[PDB]
């Protein structure tokens, strides 16, 4: 009736032709209009098998946001192997805009509805839709923020829960703001994050617990990452063009699992490691005045230590197709031509 | 400014094929969307393909599907089409095109390259003055193909009078044309009247004097 | 399975290498499942074993499929069976750190004893030999002794440490 | 077409006149993305308006777009000379069609008064004879308005075989002109007496006449 297969899938948005913020000029070129009336069919009496570990819609939408980084930053100096090369760095508009990934003639993409699926095995709501719902493309690591969240219970999503060196997904069912500012005028570099903790320990405590189901009910405990590069060792980000990393000590903070808001210290920094491929970039000193984002974390990746009664779990995250994943887990590519 | 100038086109037998190539300057190519449209002689506008910036999607209308395809090399200011399997109904003038957006209109047009499908041998024409007759005067440009052929007068330099007229298609197939200039019927045995014609297809520039 | 020996103090560098020739996803891990070090993306990150601060990569050659745990400043204790898991496949090298000590000094007056102690990890089976600085060679077990020292025993030794049919060499400048 | 647009509107300077452009519910009712181009002949389309209603830097305000449903108008204001030439509107169509054209809209600005065509008749010349070839051309000039029927006569009769015309095109003077041509061998040229070529323009008939 359709087979697994994989094309090429294009990209749609609402880019505004007109906007100069990157992420528009970007879509409005490489994504078509968005579908005024997206039907979505439910597939009456189908169960079929997912696997969010290989969906090939991950590796494009890597591509693409490659691309969109490629394009779009700016740094002054950009070091990779046998090359510096030096251009002008203006700053520029930054704020991501959702897009949407969308098959061409001869192929569908099937929709898991099951509110607790986590990503691999049978599905017994279906549906099958022309395009995917709209996903910011945010680059970060340790925290996913401004994502979709889980409709029932937190889910856990591993490609292999019991392999150690596997990336976990944890994916919410409720969100919890950070605000992060660098304020107005004076380290010009020094920033910080604020969450309420009491929310954010309620939470914390619900990701404790659901992670016990999977650990025959053990003592769950964080600790910070036990090392490698502080783009990954720190919760990294870029807020309005700049690079933000964020200390997460005190968010993963197991005698709160207090009350009071979190504050976590940050720090623009203008010299860099890029996620999109093997080299270094320097960026020019923050933009003047009050620079903040408000996120929504939906989302949280770790790493257990494993190798006794504990399992130790610290943030994660640099493998960006992860972020595109806990998005993208409920689709699938078929074929019905 | 955007200039973009197509190459590759001509002269090919149904059921060959053609790259057809866009040369583009004057903007930052590679994060455009482009497109390419055609216009058969004499009938409308078609979109034919567009390719977003990257290049990692393609487009193309049903018409063309599976003979067709769009390609871009953003280190070289470039857009292609590989054409197969081309058939009469696919002559016609393919534009060149930067695109406001991906879907959207276009902003930036070349001049086109024009794609001729037939087996129809490539002719030169032959060139005969028209004999003045205040006092037209002129040059017949007789049995070519394919088109165009332009026709000046003395090497450009002749203007005001001047009409030169579209190609008649003979049944032979083959096309004629004629360039007409009125002068001063004083000027004649003073001013000496030369067309300039040329057929870029085989190669043939022929200045003929018309005289009375 | 793949033996690699080195020597106290010494770096080593171990290989891993997928069949895409291209940055993927990589991890080293030891014999207990202790993760070493890997990567995410482009990014290195190092896991919590004793060998975190002395583990190292080179990222340079991780576009070309190549994944390698360099270890440095060796210790004894090192020793273990090492794991790169990549793509399907998680390819073993076992790692085997000797050391060589003097226990007499190396300053020593004619007619006194060169004592030497060979150091090797719990499985090991090793042997040592010397040759003195005349071509005299000298077998050893883990220790060797060699008495009734000479003027012309002043020079280097070179002593061997044989295991797995792979060796490792030590030279040892000693003064009568 | 796709898109459905009027063959044809005509307008007198400084009046508005509007080019409707008829989609379906799928292209011109579920987007904003409908341009117009402009086509003067031999040249480029021209973008004129983008997203319904906008307008490129330097076009005319004089030019405006507008949608009601399924129909689109562009709207042109205070009608000039110039603007006589095609026109074609175009829209985003959804991810398959992707983009889809108008059929285009021949817009003429009227004014000029009726002019009689001037008829030029000029006889084969004798290098055209030598090749063992023979056309007469007849160059209709300074006409207007844009048709004209011709007819052929050999001594006295018709003579239908061996005929070729142009539709009439604007001169740079903007009066038409047009050309005929008869192909005969150089025997038959030889044996009549005189050959005519006819222009009828609105019922009012220019002859010239040739003869050996
Ligand atoms: C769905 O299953 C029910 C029986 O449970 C049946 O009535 C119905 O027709 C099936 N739907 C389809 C599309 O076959
Ligand atoms: C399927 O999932 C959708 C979305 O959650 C929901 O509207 C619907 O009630 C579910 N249908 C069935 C048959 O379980
Ligand atoms: C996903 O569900 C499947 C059974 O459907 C189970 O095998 C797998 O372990 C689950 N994964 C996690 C991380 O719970
Ligand atoms: C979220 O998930 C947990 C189960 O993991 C459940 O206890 C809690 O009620 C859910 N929260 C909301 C807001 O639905
Ligand atoms: C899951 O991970 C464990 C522990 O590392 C491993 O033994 C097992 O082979 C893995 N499962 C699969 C399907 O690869
Ligand atoms: C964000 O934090 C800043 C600094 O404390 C504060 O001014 C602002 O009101 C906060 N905004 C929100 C929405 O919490
Ligand atoms: C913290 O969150 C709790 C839970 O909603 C809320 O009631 C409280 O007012 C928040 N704290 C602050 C400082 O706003
Ligand atoms: C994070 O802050 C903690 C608590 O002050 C500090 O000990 C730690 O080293 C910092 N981590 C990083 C990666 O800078
Ligand atoms: C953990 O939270 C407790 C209670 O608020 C606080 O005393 C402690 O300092 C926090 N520890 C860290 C490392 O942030
Ligand atoms: C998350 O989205 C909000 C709402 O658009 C935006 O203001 C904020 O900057 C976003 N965060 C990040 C890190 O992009």
């Amino acid at each position: 009736v359709w087979k697994d297969a994989d094309t090429t899938l294009f990209c749609a948005s609402d880019a505004k032709a007109h906007e100069t913020e990157v992420h528009n000029v970007w879509a409005t070129h490489a994504c078509v209009p968005t579908d005024p009336n997206p039907q979505e069919i439910h597939l009456e009496n189908v169960t079929e098998n997912f696997n969010m570990w290989k969906n090939n819609m991950v590796e494009q939408m890597q591509e693409d946001v490659i691309s969109l980084w490629d394009q779009s930053l700016q740094p002054c100096v950009k070091l990779t192997g046998g090359s510096v090369i030096k251009q002008a760095c203006p700053k520029i508009s930054f704020d991501p805009i959702p897009i949407h990934y969308c098959t061409p003639a001869g192929y569908v993409i099937l929709k898991c509805n099951d509110k607790n699926f986590n990503g691999t095995g049978p599905c017994k709501n279906v549906s099958s839709v022309q395009c995917t719902h709209g996903i910011k493309p945010v680059v970060s690591t340790q925290l996913l923020l401004n994502g979709s969240l889980a409709e029932e219970e937190i889910i856990i999503r591993s490609e292999n829960l019991t392999n150690n060196a596997k990336t976990i997904i944890v994916h919410l069912n409720k969100s919890v703001e950070i605000n992060c500012t660098r304020p107005s005028n004076g380290d010009i570099r020094k920033a910080y994050c604020e969450i309420n903790g009491t929310k954010w320990n309620k939470v914390l405590k619900q990701v404790t617990e659901k992670l016990k189901e999977h650990f025959n009910n053990k003592t769950i405990i964080f600790q910070p990452p036990s090392g490698g590069d502080l783009e990954i060792t720190m919760h990294s980000f870029n807020c309005r063009g700049e690079f933000f990393y964020c200390n997460t000590t005190q968010l993963f903070n197991n005698t709160c699992i207090c009350n009071g808001t979190i504050t976590l210290p940050c720090k623009i920094k203008q010299i860099i490691n890029m996620w999109q491929g093997t080299g270094q970039a320097m960026y020019a000193p923050p933009i003047d005045g009050k620079i903040n984002c408000v996120s929504n974390i939906t989302g949280i990746l770790l790493t257990r230590d494993g190798g006794t009664s504990n399992e130790t779990f610290r943030p994660g995250g640099g493998n960006i197709k992860d972020n595109w994943r806990s998005e993208l887990y409920k689709y699938k590519v078929v074929q019905i031509e | 400014e955007v200039q973009l100038v197509e190459s590759g086109g001509g002269l090919v037998q149904p059921g060959g094929s053609l790259r057809l190539s866009c040369a583009a300057s004057g903007f930052t190519f590679s994060t455009y969307a482009m497109s390419w449209v055609r216009q058969a002689p004499g009938k409308g506008l078609e979109w034919v393909s567009s390719i977003n910036n990257s290049g990692r999607n393609t487009f193309s209308a049903d018409s063309v599907k599976g003979r067709f395809t769009i390609s871009r090399d953003n280190s070289k200011n470039t857009l292609f089409l590989v054409m197969n399997s081309l058939r009469a109904e696919d002559t016609a003038v393919y534009y060149c095109a930067k695109d406001l957006r991906l879907g959207g209109g276009s902003d930036y047009w070349g001049q086109g390259t024009l794609v001729t499908v037939s087996s129809a041998s490539t002719k030169g024409p032959s060139v005969f003055p028209l004999a003045p007759s205040t006092a037209a005067l002129g040059c017949l440009v007789k049995d070519y193909f394919p088109e165009p052929v332009t026709v000046s007068w003395n090497s450009g330099a002749l203007t005001s009078g001047v009409h030169t007229f579209p190609a008649v298609l003979q049944s032979s197939g083959l096309y004629s044309l004629s360039s007409v200039v009125t002068v001063p019927s004083s000027s004649l045995g003073t001013q000496t009247y030369i067309c300039n014609v040329n057929h870029k297809p085989s190669n043939t520039k022929v200045d003929k004097r018309v005289e009375p | 399975k793949k033996v690699v020996l080195g020597k106290k103090g010494d770096t080593v560098e171990l290989t891993c290498t997928a069949s895409q020739k291209k940055s993927i996803q990589f991890h080293w891990k030891n014999s207990n499942q202790i993760k070493i070090l890997g990567n995410q993306g482009s990014f290195l990150t190092k896991g919590p074993s004793k060998l975190n601060d002395r583990a190292d990569s080179r990222r340079s050659l991780w576009d070309q499929g190549n994944f390698p745990l360099i270890i440095k400043n060796l210790k004894i204790e090192d020793s273990d069976t090492y794991i790169c898991e990549v793509e399907d496949q998680k390819e073993e090298v076992q790692l085997l750190v000797f050391g060589l000590t003097a226990n007499s000094d190396t300053h020593l007056l004619q007619g006194q004893s060169l004592t030497l102690t060979l150091e090797s990890p719990p499985g090991s089976s090793p042997s040592v030999q010397c040759r003195s600085p005349r071509g005299k060679n000298i077998q050893g077990g883990k220790t060797l002794s060699v008495s009734q020292l000479e003027l012309q025993d002043s020079g280097t030794w070179t002593c061997t440490v044989l295991q797995n049919q792979k060796k490792v060499e030590f030279k040892i400048d000693i003064v009568v | 077409s796709a898109l459905t647009q009027p063959a044809s509107v005509s307008g007198s300077p400084g009046q508005s006149i509007t080019i409707s452009c008829t989609g379906t519910s799928s292209d011109v009712g579920s987007y904003n993305f409908v341009s117009w181009y402009q086509q003067h002949p031999g040249k480029a389309p021209k973008l004129m308006i983008y997203e319904v209603s906008e307008r490129p830097s330097g076009i005319s305000n004089r030019f405006s777009g507008s949608k009601s449903g399924n129909t689109a108008s562009l709207t042109i204001s205070g009608l000039q000379a110039e603007d006589e030439a095609d026109y074609y509107c175009s829209s985003y169509a959804g991810s398959t069609t992707f983009r889809v054209f108008g059929g285009g809209t021949k817009l003429t600005v009227r004014g000029q008064p009726k002019a009689a065509p001037s008829v030029t008749l000029f006889p084969p010349s004798s290098e055209e004879l030598q090749a063992n070839k023979a056309t007469l051309v007849c160059l209709i000039s300074d006409f207007y308005p844009g048709a004209v029927t011709v007819a052929w006569k050999a001594d006295s009769s018709p003579v239908k075989a061996g005929v070729e015309t142009t539709t009439p095109s604007k001169q740079s003077n903007n009066k038409y002109a047009a050309s005929s041509y008869l192909s005969l061998t150089p025997e038959q040229w030889k044996s009549h007496r005189s050959y005519s070529c006819q222009v009828t323009h609105e019922g009012s008939t220019v002859e010239k006449t040739v003869a050996p």
